[PDB]
C-alpha cells in the first residue's frame, strides 16, 4: 500500500528516531563537523589541533620570551559507511506498521555497532584509572564513591574546563550507587550520571614483573618527515615504551609506572595520584604503545614551550617497575570531559537526480551528529527491492588523558 | 479531530517525501 | 438484576482487563499476525519466516550481499479454542459486582491456560540447559549464580541480538537469588523506547514454572554416523514442494528407553559455536528431545549442523551451530539427572504467539448469543457466548480463546536446572 | 459533575451492548 | 491449633497444579478422639485415581 514516497519518509523517520533512541553515549561526545566539507569519497586524515599550552611569560620586555610556541594536532580517519545492506520483501511492505519495523531492526544494529565503538574505545582508551578494592556503594563505611573519586581527580588534575564532567555506569553499579530511574527515561537521562548496558568488560591482565628498560624520555613534537620529505603532523596521543616483556599485555590494559605521578595540567604541580596509562598497541615484544605520552616535568633536555606540556612529574628510568591496574575482571565504568571524546561526521557524497534506478535520500542525525545515505533500487532477480542504509561516521578520543575508567573490586 | 488533521498533512507530506516536514507535524502531533 | 448488554459488556471487559494484566509470559512472546483472516475452524499451518542476524557491512562496495540466503520457515498450527464453558448462576447476575466477581474467576482460569502453555513449551523446548548441582542463591561460596551463567552463555553463543533477555524465576529460586519487589508489581516488572531494545535484562518470576522430571536412561548411545543439513523445501505426496521445520532433526540411538519429551540431552566431545564468527566454545551443545519416535529414534529441538561437514554449502554453512556431526557411538549424557523446578529464559524472537479471529455468525440464531472480543496486550482473539438451558434452569456462559504459542528459535530459550547434583 | 456524566454514559452504553464505547469511557473516567 | 505436616505430601499450586518444593502445611482444629483429627485444610491428592476430573 505504500507509495514511494511512504517508503523513503517512514524509513528515514525511523532511522533517525531510533538511532536518537538507542546511544545515550554517542550523544554525550562532542560532534565535529570537519571544516574541509569534502565532495571525495575519500577517507582523509583530518587533523584537530588540541589546545596550545604556553610557558609563563612575565615582564615588561617580551622580545627573549619569543611568542613562537609548539602546536600540536590528533588524527582521526572515517574508515568506510557502517551499511546494512538488505532485501525489501513483500511482507514488509503490506503496511506502514511492518515498514517501521524492518527500519527499525537494520537502524538498530547501526546504532549499536555505534555505541560498541564509543564504549570500547571510551573503555580501552581512558587513561584517568580509579581503583577501589571494595565495590561501588551509595554509603557504606566499606563502599566507593566513583563520582566523587572521578570528578576529585578531574579537578585535581585540571582537565576539565569547567563546564563539567558525563559519567556512565554499566547498570549493576548504576543501581548499587544507589541512583534512582525514577523521574528518569531509561539510561538515566532527564526528559550527568547515566547507565549504559554497552559498556564492555576489562579483563584481567596476567603480566607480572615488568620493568621499563633504560632511561625513556618521551617529547611532543609537532612535525616529521614522511617517506615522500613532506613535514607530516604527529599524533601526540600516544608514545611508545620499550619494556622488559610484554607477555600478557593487551589493547585494555591499565597501567602506571611506580615513582611517576600525575602533574596539575596548568599548575604543574605533583599531584597524590601515580601516573596512570592505558597501553593501547603492543607493537612488539619488548615495545608497547601507552596512551598519554609521559612528559616529565624535571627534563632538562625540553624546551620551555615543551615543557609546557608536561603531564607527569618525572620521567621513566631504567627498571623501573610497572603496575598493572587491572588486576581482577570487572565491567568498566567510564567517564570524561566536554572534548574528550569527538565523533567526526560527514556527509556521504552522492547526488540523487542523475541515475533512475537508484533513489538516494542524505539524512542527518543532528542529536548524535552522524551523516548517512538511504538508497532503494528494483531487483528482477527476487521481484522486490534492495535497501540499503550508509552511517559515514568516525569517533576520536582525542585528549584520552580525560577520558577514566572506574574499575571496583580490584582486589587481586 | 485536530489529530486526525495533523495525521492527514503529515501523511500527505510523507507522500511528497519531505522528511524534515513529516518528522516537524509527528513533533507537533506528540 | 442485569440485562443482555450489561451481561456482555461487563464479561467482555473484565475479562479483557484481567487477561491482561496476569499474563507476563504471554507479553514477553512476540506477536505474530496470521497472514490473512477465514471462516474456517481448521486453522491453516502458518509457515513463519525466521531470519538470522546479518552482520553489517563496512566497506563501501557491497556487490552481491543481500541476495544469497537461505530463508527457513517454521510452522504454527492454531489447533483448537481454550474455553471456559460453565453456568452463570442468579447469584452471578445480582449486580456488577458478583458478575465481574465471576468473569473474573472464569478470565484467571483462561489466563491459567495461556501462561502454562507457554510456560511448559519454553521448559520442554529449550535447549540451552545450564545446570548446576547447587540450589539458586547469593553466596558465591556454594549457591549458583543462574542469571550471570545464562548472561555468559547467551554472550558467548552470539544469539542475544545485542538486547535484552528475559529472565523468568519460579518463585522460590526469585526470592533465593535476592530479588526485592520493591516498586514493582507482584511479578516483578516495573509499573512504568522498550528496555529490551536498549539491551537491558528484564527478571521477572512466574508461578506457572513446571517442574522437570527426572529421566531413567542410561547408556544411550547414537547409531551410525549422522549428518543434519538445513533443508528449505521438501517434496509432500501431491508432488509439490513443502516448506521443512528446520528446528527438529530425527536422531537414531541404541535405544530410547526413560526418555520423554521434557529431556535434555548433549552428546559427548559436542561444542556449541558462536552463530556469527563460528567460533568453537568450551560448553557441550545440549539438545532437548521432543518427541521420542520409536524405541531407537528421537526428535530433538535444535537440529545440529556441523561445521566441518563438507557436504554443507556455504549458504547451509551460515546455519552452523555444532563443530562435529554426531559420529558413532557417542553417549547422550542426560543432564536432567533429578527433579528440579525450572527457570528459563529467551531472546527477543525465541517464542512467537499467533491468534486469529474466532469464525462465528452473530444473531443468525435466536438463542445463543455469541460476542467476538480481542485482548490488545496479550494479542489473543476470543468470543463470548451465552445461553439458556432449562436443564440447569440457568444460563450457560462459554469464554474461548484462539491462539497459538511456537517457540520459533528453540536454540535461543535457556532453561536453568539448580539441583542436578545426582 | 464530570464523574457522574461519564459514570450515566459508561451505564449507557453497557446498556446499550457497545462494548468499545464502555472501553473508551472506562479509561476516560479513569 | 496445632501446625502439623506429613512426611512425603507437598503443595501444588492451586491454579496450575504443578508441585512445590514446600511441604503440605495444616491445622488441627477440633481432636475428635484418641485417634482422630480434624485438620483445616482438606488434603486432596493429585496422583488420587478415584478422583472425577471435576
Amino acid at each position: 500500500a505504500l507509495n514511494e514516497g511512504q517508503i523513503v519518509t517512514l524509513a528515514v523517520d525511523e532511522i533517525i528516531e531510533t538511532i536518537s533512541a538507542i546511544t545515550p553515549m554517542a550523544q554525550k561526545a562532542k560532534k565535529y563537523t570537519p571544516p574541509a566539507a569534502s565532495m571525495q569519497r575519500s577517507s582523509n586524515t583530518i587533523w584537530m589541533p588540541v589546545e596550545q599550552e604556553s610557558p609563563t611569560q612575565e615582564g615588561w620586555d617580551l622580545t627573549d620570551k619569543a611568542t613562537g610556541l609548539l602546536e600540536l594536532n590528533v588524527a582521526v580517519n572515517m574508515g568506510e559507511p557502517d551499511n546494512d545492506f538488505f532485501q525489501l520483501r513483500a511482507d514488509d511492505l503490506r503496511d506502514e506498521t511492518a515498514y517501521r519495523r524492518r527500519i527499525q531492526s537494520a537502524a538498530r544494529k547501526l546504532a549499536n555497532n555505534v555505541e560498541l565503538k564509543v564504549a570500547n574505545m571510551a573503555a580501552e582508551m581512558g587513561s584517568l584509572v580509579i581503583t577501589s578494592p571494595d565495590a561501588i556503594g551509595t554509603n557504606t563505611a566499606d563502599a566507593w564513591n566513583f563520582v566523587a573519586d572521578a570528578e576529585e581527580i578531574m579537578f585535581s588534575r585540571e582537565l576539565n574546563r569547567d563546564m563539567g564532567t558525563s559519567y556512565f555506569f554499566n547498570p549493576q553499579d548504576y543501581k548499587k550507587a544507589g541512583y534512582d530511574l525514577t523521574k528518569r527515561d531509561i539510561f538515566g537521562r532527564i526528559p550527568d550520571v547515566l547507565r549504559s548496558p554497552k559498556l564492555p568488560v576489562l579483563t584481567k591482565s596476567t603480566a607480572t614483573g615488568i620493568t621499563v628498560s633504560g632511561a625513556q624520555s618521551f617529547k611532543p613534537v609537532a612535525w616529521q618527515l614522511d617517506n615522500d620529505g613532506n613535514k607530516v603532523n604527529v599524533d601526540n596521543r600516544f608514545a611508545t615504551v620499550t619494556l622488559s616483556a610484554t607477555t600478557g599485555m593487551k589493547r585494555g590494559d591499565k597501567i602506571s609506572f611506580a615513582g611517576v605521578k600525575f602533574l596539575g595540567q596548568m599548575a604543574k604541580n605533583v599531584l597524590a595520584q601515580d601516573a596512570t596509562f592505558s597501553v593501547v598497541r603492543v607493537v612488539d615484544g619488548t615495545h608497547v604503545e601507552i596512551t598519554p605520552k609521559p612528559v616529565a616535568l624535571d627534563d632538562v633536555s625540553l624546551s620551555p614551550e615543551q615543557r609546557a606540556y608536561a603531564n607527569v612529574n618525572t620521567s621513566l628510568a631504567d627498571a623501573m617497575a610497572v603496575n598493572i591496574l587491572n588486576v581482577k575482571d570487572a565491567r568498566t565504568n567510564v567517564f570524561w570531559a566536554d572534548d574528550a571524546i569527538r565523533i567526526v561526521s560527514q556527509p556521504i557524497p552522492a547526488n540523487h537526480e542523475l541515475f533512475a534506478g537508484m533513489k538516494t535520500t542524505s539524512f542527518s542525525i543532528p542529536d548524535v551528529g552522524l551523516n548517512g545515505i538511504f538508497a532503494t533500487q528494483g531487483d528482477i532477480s527476487t521481484l522486490s527491492g534492495l535497501c540499503r542504509i550508509a552511517l559515514w561516521y568516525g569517533v576520536n578520543a582525542t585528549r584520552p588523558e580525560a577520558i577514566g575508567v572506574g574499575l571496583p573490586g580490584q582486589t587481586a | 479531530a485536530n489529530k486526525d488533521a495533523i495525521r492527514k498533512q503529515m501523511d500527505a507530506a510523507a507522500s511528497k517525501g519531505d522528511v524534515e516536514t513529516y518528522r516537524k507535524l509527528k513533533a507537533k502531533l506528540k
